[PDB]
């Protein structure tokens, strides 16, 4: 089986720069039959190149594949807004055919530090005997960051969720939402909620917090 | 290279 | 041009089987390679197989050998792709993908692809999320979109008159197979008390159509 491997799997960069996307090969493909994808969430799968270096009728010229072997590079010559988006190579020179694991192409942008806010449980949700508290964090670049729930202090674990949204079309940052939940009976044994929020835009922690029926 | 089948094909069924 | 439609999404109980389909128009069926593909929620790419009709001869990835078969009907011209004995892990959108070409010279490289079926496997039993509001310079507020079956839900602000900093996240799959969604909006402080906020939250198969005024 030919494993491929795109390293980096993200590569942040600015509109109007040029990108170069790696897959290599462990070992040599044959009659250097590899292709080239781009995908959007929502879509299936975009055929840019094959066979290495051909580029089907419709796909613009920014986008070039080169290399032979064990050694394969897509190009785009000059980032337009629409580039931004996910690639897959694919080998096809065996019967086992198989794809890299792709890389995301994202938009460079400055430092932003997320803005954070926390929800208490409402009024509707209790009544009905469940307790969810959400932590938002808004706005933020680069994409890492880590959210802790603390409740009177104690580090909570396998009672929260959390999800991150695309990069923005407008303001290239990310949003991340994290949501505990407890039994009405176990939100009423504690009394401050609290998340702690880390981030490369935050010099040190921020925490956000209320105190229960307040 | 079953991916190289049906160019294969197409070729026969030119000639 | 070629057009490849396949079946709608489906829930699947583990250890079952399904079949997906995938009917092609506006080319050659018969001599040319159609493959599956598939990819896990949040995941990349993973070649499972293909098949070339003319010929009835299949190619499986190792992976799927003896759990997978690929047929081809050019009555129809459908492709079929039976998954047996499923798993969690197989809860995927399923791609059928035909090679390019040059009725010209085929290019291996998959040019053409369906729309994708997403299949779900899942014990869950269809259910209408309820909807809660997450109550507010800038404030933020929203919606928190719980405990529904299947995917997917959608969620607007204000009937769609609302859109600017509006962010709804990827649902996430709870410890009890229901799906969980959040929604949320930065508006100034200011307007809380001069505007209305409504989220509109649609799940088409539980027909839960809530407007959700979300206050202070």
């Amino acid at each position: 089986e030919i494993v491929l491997t795109q390293s980096p799997g993200t590569q942040s960069l600015s509109p109007g720069e040029r990108a170069t996307l790696s897959c290599r090969a462990s070992q040599s493909v044959g009659n250097n039959k590899l292709a080239w994808y781009q995908q959007r969430p929502g879509q299936a799968p975009r055929l840019l190149i094959y066979g290495a270096s051909s580029r089907p009728s419709g796909v613009a010229d920014r986008f070039s594949g080169s290399g032979s072997g064990t050694d394969f590079t897509l190009t785009i010559s000059r980032l337009e807004p629409e580039d931004f988006a996910v690639y897959y190579c694919q080998q096809y020179g065996q019967s086992l055919s198989t794809f890299g694991q792709g890389t995301k192409v994202e938009v460079k942008r400055t430092v932003a530090a997320p803005s954070v806010f926390i929800f208490p449980p409402s009024d509707e949700q209790l009544k009905s005997g469940t307790a969810s508290v959400v932590c938002l964090l808004n706005n933020f670049y680069p994409r890492e960051a880590k959210v802790q729930w603390k409740v009177d202090n104690a580090l909570q674990s396998g009672n929260s969720q959390e999800s991150v949204t695309e990069q923005d079309s407008k303001d290239s940052t990310y949003s991340l939402s994290s949501t505990l939940t407890l039994s009405k009976a176990d939100y009423e044994k504690h009394k401050v909620y609290a998340c702690e929020v880390t981030h490369q835009g935050l010099s040190s922690p921020v925490t956000k917090s209320f105190n229960r029926g307040e | 290279n079953w991916f190289d089948i049906t160019n294969w094909l197409w070729y026969i069924k030119k000639k | 041009q070629v057009q490849l439609v396949q079946s709608g999404a489906e829930v699947k109980r583990p250890g079952s089987s399904v079949t997906v389909s995938c009917k092609a128009s506006g080319g050659s069926f018969s001599t040319y390679a159609l493959s599956w593909v598939r990819q896990a929620p949040g995941r990349g790419l993973e070649w499972m197989g293909g098949v070339i009709p003319l010929l009835t001869i299949t190619n499986y990835a190792p992976r799927f050998q003896g759990r997978i078969t690929i047929t081809a009907d050019r009555s129809t011209s459908t492709a079929y792709l039976e998954l047996n004995s499923l798993r969690p892990e197989d809860t995927a959108v399923y791609y059928c993908a035909r090679e390019g070409t040059t009725l010209g010279k085929p290019i291996g490289a998959f040019a053409h692809w369906g729309q994708g079926t997403l299949v779900t496997v899942s014990s869950a039993s269809t259910k209408g999320p309820s909807v809660f509001p997450l109550a507010p310079g800038t404030a933020a507020l929203g919606c928190l979109v719980k405990d529904y079956f299947p995917e997917p839900v959608t969620v607007s602000w204000n009937s769609g008159a609302l859109t600017s900093g509006v962010h709804t996240f990827p649902a996430v799959l709870q410890s009890s197979g229901l799906y969980s969604l959040s929604s949320v909006v930065t508006v100034p402080s200011s307007s809380l008390g001069t505007q209305t906020y409504i989220c509109n939250v649609n799940h088409k198969p539980s027909n839960t159509k809530v407007d959700k005024k979300v206050e202070p």
